[PDB]
RNA sequence: CGAUGUCGGCUCGUCGCAUCCUGGGGCUGAAGAAGGUCCCAAGGGUUGGGCUGUUCGCCCAUUAAAGCGGCACGCGAGCUGGGUUCAGAACGUCGUGAGACAGUUCGGUCUCUAUCCGCCACGGGCGCAGGAGGCUUGAGGGGGGCUCUUCCUAGUACGAGAGGACCGGAAGGGACGCACCUCUGGUUUCCCAGCUGUCCCUCCAGGGGCAUAAGCUGGGUAGCCAUGUGCGGAAGGGAUAACCGCUGAAAGCAUCUAAGCGGGAAGCCCGCCCCAAGAUGAGGCCUCCCACGGCAGCCGGUAAGGACCCGGGAAGACCACCCGGUGGAUGGGCCGGGGGUGUAAGCGCCGCGAGGCGUUGAGCCGACCGGUCCCAAUCGUCCGAGGUCU
RNA sequence: GAAUGCCGGCAUGAGUAACGAUAAAGAGGGUGAGAAUCCCUCUCGCCGUAAGCCCAAGGGUUCCUACGCAAUGGUCGUCAG
RNA sequence: CGUGAGGGAAAGGUGAAAAGAACCCCGGGAGGGGAGUGAAAUAGAGCCUGAAACCGUGGGCUUACAAGCAGUCACGGCCCC
């Protein structure tokens, strides 16, 4: 049973899964768009939306909170200065997942794109 | 345990009857409204990069 | 439908608002309606609040005292009709929500760990100055 | 016999005569009568009740005709109460009063594929003293050459729950008609939001 | 929530200090005794020259439990020890004094003398 | 004997009845209460522990009772491996000896993958003469079935007394079963906080990794849960067993019987709960579609509808089932509430300092209860009646 | 036609068990007919009295570079002992 | 294979003549389709003949209420000559 349990496991123990989300966040925030598997793409939305939403608040506390996950001061600086301002009037939904047509050859994996919204 | 083992060779009939559920189902495909190419529903079109009426990626 | 709101609605007939706010580590006196033989009476239970278990109407709190060489804990529904009144006897300052660790402490060690909460003793005395 | 369709909303407890009373709260009515079952037409007596209004778009034509014939707005659920013929054309929570006893039918919570210990309360095996990969196993399932087989109905692992269950003789603790609410003392099958059926009890 | 093997403190002045439950006297196979239930116990420790001595097979009513006791008013009570008072076959206390508080459940279950000896009834 | 694994235990049952208990009886050297003996009865029940490898048995504490047997002395492709019965070693004993006993003593490899039948669960197919969406009848199955104490009747009947009822009526239990999570109590692998060592970011401050597949520790929501909560065993109707009769011959009397009628068990049928029309004997009711082209058959396009795909779900191994798909609150975000943690950072002030105080119940914040189209369920596709004969 | 015969071929079990340490991965760029698996960059994790470095046995070209991917590699392969 | 003494395989055939398939086409290649050679190409080099087990594709009859050492006897239906 899994009744009313939220959150995928992705066959990673607790610290590997956390490092998966952080690493994917750095990549999404760096390039604006990444291709990954559908299940990972779905999980990445909420993780990154929260860091973007903290970047919209702008205060020092939010910057230190975000650094806990992103670590890279220059990346956080881009998130606070360039990324967050274009979402001032957008309330949630800062990321978009769309599914790709071709599966990965070596293992059949369904793939999807994740990206920041305009 | 004590190494269970098949008691009799499976007949051609019984082998192939077990396989009565093995035929693949064809991939479901819809036309892309932009370039008319066949492609799976709910995916970005791989021939022209359109989805939901706009261009999403370079093809 | 809003299931949470119907439940709160059912509970609305039974919520109390007359009782004073308290924290784990405060010392409290519970005047409690008790049935014996053949009458019913009010019995006071005074002790340290070691636990407040919140759930709206269903929150409960646990008070701990020593009675004649024996530790006793009583668990009380915060909105029980059998509670006549609760009197704050003393404000203690804890550092955590659950004070189970005092079950293993000497009387001296407890007094050392739950010192008087001057901030809330002052705030209690500032209030209590009414029209 | 009387009954009503309902939704299990949640549990709490009330205080009554200085006693805490655990209750399950049920949003029961209102239930329009949609079809009556008569001995002449159907060979038995019952009333098909409806429950919860439905977005008419989602109502196909055979269902639409069914609701039309007994001039009734479109409803999400049809269930019959056997041997019940209410005088009116709408069944509400007021068919029960505080103090009555009711039976409640729900769909129990689904355990999925359940082991022999969870489903049947088997004792399993020892966890030390040499026990070898059988800590939750069922043990023997038979004898030897006589009878050389396993009984029908032998208790084994498998799907457990998400099944019809009736709990009997529950006390009605309160009725709140302004909210179509029924307060039933104790536990009722299934999850919050689950469809339930509340009927007058069969225990004398 | 007492069972065979459980040690209990002796809340009286019989001479016993520790008893070990060997039986819950509640039907043919009750698993546990709670406050107000009677047990059969071996006396495992006693002060010299008491009414009871080590090895005696005695009866006692449970007066305090470390497993909290639920009450119909929705409250509960819990003590720091498991304690019993040694009785005779009339449910009468064999000692003359009772030490520490006792569960109010004793009253309705018929141990009026033990309840009135106790310094507090909770 | 080209192998049918052995004692005992554990696990899981199931059956017999020569019945241990509970239910119904007759006889008694049956006053009552308690027994004894036989009859009917297998529905349910039949405890925990000390000793010993033990089965058995003895003992302790209870109990309504602590039944006895069968199932390859039931059950090792289910577990154990204490006993016994390979190789080591020793004792007693026998033998000149090598060795031996069934005597004793310490030790001593129990094999991941189930093909068929069978069993528990779950799909796919076709069928149920037209095709569909609903709601149902219950043939037939299954589940369940235990019992004690106290009080009233009444200290009455009975008895010198001790003691102490029937019938009838209350209350409260034990164990067991089903469901549940309000409370009590768990867990809660990252929801919060504190802590050590080390390395790092960025020097301070503030943080991050690692110390487990949570580094450790104090807590902990939803869920899943029992130690927690609700409820169940019936009631009632019918037919019986032993047993007791009514009327009554054969047989002027007598006889429960030969004609006929009555009473009478926890047991039998039904009643309760669950499955159930593949019940091919394929049932019933409500509603929807329709007489389409070309050549009881065929080809194609549609109808009522259905499937695919997608967002999901206290549903779930998969599949199934159920909800939703912009005509939308389905998941994700965001917002509010609940809930947890327990007063963040930064700044100010006191202190040489570790720290402390204020801002501040602050900050953070999974799942729970809701709101909100910000993000995503785009766009679509494919099946699908034309109704045989008397 | 049988010798648990001999040699060879081909079936069944079955798309089943397994793919050999639970130190762990993610993304971007490149190459190419083809890329989870090759090269490059960033991030993450693991060893660090070693899972780093040197020598002796033993092995015998496995070393370096270019061109290759039928087979060998437990998948893949443009890579490679 | 075995430290070693020692053990110890499997594996023959295009055609008369290489005339061993230029060139084009799909394919990265492998492979194939044409062209062409040959009396013959299911003689195309994985090559004479090419059995059997075993695996496919197409067609006829048959099968989802049925009890089976699988056949045999009978009758009937459908298909073929
Ligand atoms: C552990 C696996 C073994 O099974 C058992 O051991 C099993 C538990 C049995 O005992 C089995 C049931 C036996 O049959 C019984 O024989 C009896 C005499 C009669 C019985 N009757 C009931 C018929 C019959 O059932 C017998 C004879 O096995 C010896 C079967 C016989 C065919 C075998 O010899 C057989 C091939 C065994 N073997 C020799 C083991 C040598 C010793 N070894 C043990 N462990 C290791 C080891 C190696 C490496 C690492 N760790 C450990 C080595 C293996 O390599 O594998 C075995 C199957
Ligand atoms: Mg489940
Ligand atoms: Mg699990
Ligand atoms: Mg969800
Ligand atoms: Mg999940
Ligand atoms: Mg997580
Ligand atoms: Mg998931
Ligand atoms: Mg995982
Ligand atoms: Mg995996
Ligand atoms: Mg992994
Ligand atoms: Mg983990
Ligand atoms: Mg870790
Ligand atoms: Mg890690
Ligand atoms: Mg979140
Ligand atoms: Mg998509
Ligand atoms: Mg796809
Ligand atoms: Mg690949
Ligand atoms: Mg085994
Ligand atoms: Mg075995
Ligand atoms: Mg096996
Ligand atoms: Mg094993
Ligand atoms: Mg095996
Ligand atoms: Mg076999
Ligand atoms: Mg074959
Ligand atoms: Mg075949
Ligand atoms: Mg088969
Ligand atoms: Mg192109
Ligand atoms: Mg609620
Ligand atoms: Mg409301
Ligand atoms: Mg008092
Ligand atoms: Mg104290
Ligand atoms: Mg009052
Ligand atoms: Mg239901
Ligand atoms: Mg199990
Ligand atoms: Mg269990
Ligand atoms: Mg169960
Ligand atoms: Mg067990
Ligand atoms: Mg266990
Ligand atoms: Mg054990
Ligand atoms: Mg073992
Ligand atoms: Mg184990
Ligand atoms: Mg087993
Ligand atoms: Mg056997
Ligand atoms: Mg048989
Ligand atoms: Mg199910
Ligand atoms: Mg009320
Ligand atoms: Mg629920
Ligand atoms: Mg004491
Ligand atoms: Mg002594
Ligand atoms: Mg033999
Ligand atoms: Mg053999
Ligand atoms: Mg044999
Ligand atoms: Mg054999
Ligand atoms: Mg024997
Ligand atoms: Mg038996
Ligand atoms: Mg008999
Ligand atoms: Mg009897
Ligand atoms: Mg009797
Ligand atoms: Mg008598
Ligand atoms: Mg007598
Ligand atoms: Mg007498
Ligand atoms: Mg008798
Ligand atoms: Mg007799
Ligand atoms: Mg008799
Ligand atoms: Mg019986
Ligand atoms: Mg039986
Ligand atoms: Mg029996
Ligand atoms: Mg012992
Ligand atoms: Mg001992
Ligand atoms: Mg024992
Ligand atoms: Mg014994
Ligand atoms: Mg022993
Ligand atoms: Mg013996
Ligand atoms: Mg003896
Ligand atoms: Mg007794
Ligand atoms: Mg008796
Ligand atoms: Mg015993
Ligand atoms: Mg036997
Ligand atoms: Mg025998
Ligand atoms: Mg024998
Ligand atoms: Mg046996
Ligand atoms: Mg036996
Ligand atoms: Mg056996
Ligand atoms: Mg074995
Ligand atoms: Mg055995
Ligand atoms: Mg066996
Ligand atoms: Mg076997
Ligand atoms: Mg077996
Ligand atoms: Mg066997
Ligand atoms: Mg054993
Ligand atoms: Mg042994
Ligand atoms: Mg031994
Ligand atoms: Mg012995
Ligand atoms: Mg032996
Ligand atoms: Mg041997
Ligand atoms: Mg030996
Ligand atoms: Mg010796
Ligand atoms: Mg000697
Ligand atoms: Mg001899
Ligand atoms: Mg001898
Ligand atoms: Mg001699
Ligand atoms: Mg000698
Ligand atoms: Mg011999
Ligand atoms: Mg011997
Ligand atoms: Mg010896
Ligand atoms: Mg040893
Ligand atoms: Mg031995
Ligand atoms: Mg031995
Ligand atoms: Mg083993
Ligand atoms: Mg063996
Ligand atoms: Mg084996
Ligand atoms: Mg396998
Ligand atoms: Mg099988
Ligand atoms: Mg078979
Ligand atoms: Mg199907
Ligand atoms: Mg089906
Ligand atoms: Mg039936
Ligand atoms: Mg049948
Ligand atoms: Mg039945
Ligand atoms: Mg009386
Ligand atoms: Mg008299
Ligand atoms: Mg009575
Ligand atoms: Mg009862
Ligand atoms: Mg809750
Ligand atoms: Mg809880
Ligand atoms: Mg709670
Ligand atoms: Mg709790
Ligand atoms: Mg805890
Ligand atoms: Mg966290
Ligand atoms: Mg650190
Ligand atoms: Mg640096
Ligand atoms: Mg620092
Ligand atoms: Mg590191
Ligand atoms: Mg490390
Ligand atoms: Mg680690
Ligand atoms: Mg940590
Ligand atoms: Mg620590
Ligand atoms: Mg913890
Ligand atoms: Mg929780
Ligand atoms: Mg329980
Ligand atoms: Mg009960
Ligand atoms: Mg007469
Ligand atoms: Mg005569
Ligand atoms: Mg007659
Ligand atoms: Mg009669
Ligand atoms: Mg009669
Ligand atoms: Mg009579
Ligand atoms: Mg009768
Ligand atoms: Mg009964
Ligand atoms: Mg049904
Ligand atoms: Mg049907
Ligand atoms: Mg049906
Ligand atoms: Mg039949
Ligand atoms: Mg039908
Ligand atoms: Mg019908
Ligand atoms: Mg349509
Ligand atoms: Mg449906
Ligand atoms: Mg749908
Ligand atoms: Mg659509
Ligand atoms: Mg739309
Ligand atoms: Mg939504
Ligand atoms: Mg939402
Ligand atoms: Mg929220
Ligand atoms: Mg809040
Ligand atoms: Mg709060
Ligand atoms: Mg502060
Ligand atoms: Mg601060
Ligand atoms: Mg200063
Ligand atoms: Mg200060
Ligand atoms: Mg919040
Ligand atoms: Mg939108
Ligand atoms: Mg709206
Ligand atoms: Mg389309
Ligand atoms: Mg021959
Ligand atoms: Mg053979
Ligand atoms: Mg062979
Ligand atoms: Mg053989
Ligand atoms: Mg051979
Ligand atoms: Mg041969
Ligand atoms: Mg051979
Ligand atoms: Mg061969
Ligand atoms: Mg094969
Ligand atoms: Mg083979
Ligand atoms: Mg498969
Ligand atoms: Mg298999
Ligand atoms: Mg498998
Ligand atoms: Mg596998
Ligand atoms: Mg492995
Ligand atoms: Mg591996
Ligand atoms: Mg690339
Ligand atoms: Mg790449
Ligand atoms: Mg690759
Ligand atoms: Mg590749
Ligand atoms: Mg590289
Ligand atoms: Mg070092
Ligand atoms: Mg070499
Ligand atoms: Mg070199
Ligand atoms: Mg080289
Ligand atoms: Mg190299
Ligand atoms: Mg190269
Ligand atoms: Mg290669
Ligand atoms: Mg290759
Ligand atoms: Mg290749
Ligand atoms: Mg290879
Ligand atoms: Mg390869
Ligand atoms: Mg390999
Ligand atoms: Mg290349
Ligand atoms: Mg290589
Ligand atoms: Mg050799
Ligand atoms: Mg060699
Ligand atoms: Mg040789
Ligand atoms: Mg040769
Ligand atoms: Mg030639
Ligand atoms: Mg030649
Ligand atoms: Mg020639
Ligand atoms: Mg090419
Ligand atoms: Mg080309
Ligand atoms: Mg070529
Ligand atoms: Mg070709
Ligand atoms: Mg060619
Ligand atoms: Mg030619
Ligand atoms: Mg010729
Ligand atoms: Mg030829
Ligand atoms: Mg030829
Ligand atoms: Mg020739
Ligand atoms: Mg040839
Ligand atoms: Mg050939
Ligand atoms: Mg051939
Ligand atoms: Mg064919
Ligand atoms: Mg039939
Ligand atoms: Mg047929
Ligand atoms: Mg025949
Ligand atoms: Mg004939
Ligand atoms: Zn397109």
């Amino acid at each position: 049973m899994r009744h009313l349990k939220s959150g995928r496991k992705l066959n990673r123990h607790s610290s590997h899964r956390l490092a998966l989300y952080r690493n994917q966040a750095k990549s999404l925030l760096t390039h604006g768009r990444i291709t990954t598997t559908v299940p990972k793409a779905k999980e990445l939305r909420g993780f990154v939306d929260h860091l973007i939403h903290l970047a919209k608040r702008g205060d020092l506390h939010a910057r230190r909170l975000v650094l806990r996950d992103l670590q890279d001061v220059k990346l956080v600086r881009k998130l606070f200065d360039e990324i967050a301002p274009r979402y001032r009037d957008r309330q949630g939904g800062y990321t978009r997942v769309l599914k790709l047509a071709e599966r990965r050859r070596g293992d059949g994996a369904p793939l999807a794109l994740v990206e920041l919204v305009e | 345990a004590k190494h269970p083992v098949p008691k009799k060779k499976t007949s051609k009939a019984r082998r192939d009857a077990r396989r009565s559920h093995h035929a693949l189902t064809p991939p479901t495909l819809v036309p892309c409204p932009e370039c008319k190419a066949m492609k799976p529903p709910h995916t970005v079109c791989p021939e022209c990069g359109y989805y939901a009426g706009r261009k999403v990626l370079e093809v | 439908m809003n299931r949470g709101a119907l439940i709160k609605l059912v509970e609305s007939r039974y919520v109390r608002t007359d009782l004073p706010e308290f924290r784990p580590g405060d010392t409290v006196r519970v005047s409690y309606k008790v049935k014996e033989g053949n009458r019913t009476r009010i019995q006071d239970f005074e002790g340290i609040v070691i636990r407040i278990r919140r759930n709206g109407f269903n929150t409960t709190f646990t008070v701990r005292k020593v009675s004649y060489g024996v530790g006793v804990e009583r668990i009380f529904p915060l909105h029980s009709p059998l509670i006549q009144k609760i009197d704050i006897v003393q404000r203690g300052r804890a550092r955590r929500a659950k004070l189970y660790f005092i079950r293993n402490l000497s009387d001296r060690e407890i007094r050392r760990k739950l010192r008087a909460d001057r901030k809330r003793i002052d705030q209690d005395r500032a209030a209590e100055r009414a029209a | 016999m009387k009954g009503i369709l309902g939704v299990k909303v949640g549990m709490t407890r009330i205080f009554r005569d200085d006693r805490a009373v655990p209750v399950t709260v049920i949003l029961a009515g209102p239930c329009p009568v949609v079809q009556r079952r008569t001995p002449e037409k159907d060979g038995y007596t019952a009333v098909q009740l409806g429950f919860l209004p439905q977005n008419p778009k989602r109502v196909n034509r055979p269902l639409k005709g069914h609701f039309a014939k007994a001039g009734v707005e479109p409803v999400r659920i049809l269930r019959e109460i056997r041997d019940f013929n209410p005088e009116g054309d709408t069944v509400t929570v007021e068919i029960f009063k505080p103090g009555e006893r009711v039976d409640v039918t729900g769909t129990s919570k689904g355990r999925g594929f359940a082991g022999v210990m969870k489903r049947w309360n088997f004792a399993g095996g020892p966890d030390s003293h040499g026990a070898h990969k059988i800590h939750r196993h069922p043990g023997s399932i038979g004898n030897r050459k006589t009878p050389g087989r396993v009984y029908k109905g032998k208790k084994m692992a498998g799907h457990y729950g998400a099944e019809r269950v009736t709990v009997m003789n529950l006390e009605v603790v309160d009725v709140i008609p302004e909210e179509n609410l029924l307060l039933v003392k104790g536990a009722v099958p299934g999850p919050n939001g689950g469809l339930v059926i509340v009927r007058e009890t069969k225990k004398a | 929530m007492i069972q065979p093997q459980t040690y209990l403190e002796v809340a009286d002045n019989t001479g016993a200090r520790k008893i070990m439950c060997i039986r819950v006297l509640k039907g043919s196979n009750a698993k546990y005794a709670t406050v107000g239930d009677v047990i059969v116990a071996s006396v495992k420790e006693a002060i010299p020259r008491g009414a009871v001595k080590e090895g005696d097979v005695v009866k006692a009513v449970v007066v305090r439990t470390k497993k909290e006791i639920k009450r119909p008013d929705g409250s509960a009570i819990r003590f720091d020890d498991n304690a019993a008072v040694i009785i005779n076959n009339q449910l009468e206390p064999r000692g003359t004094r009772v030490f520490g508080p006792v569960a109010r459940e004793l009253r309705e279950k018929g141990f009026m003398k033990i309840v009135s000896l106790a310094p507090e009834v909770l």
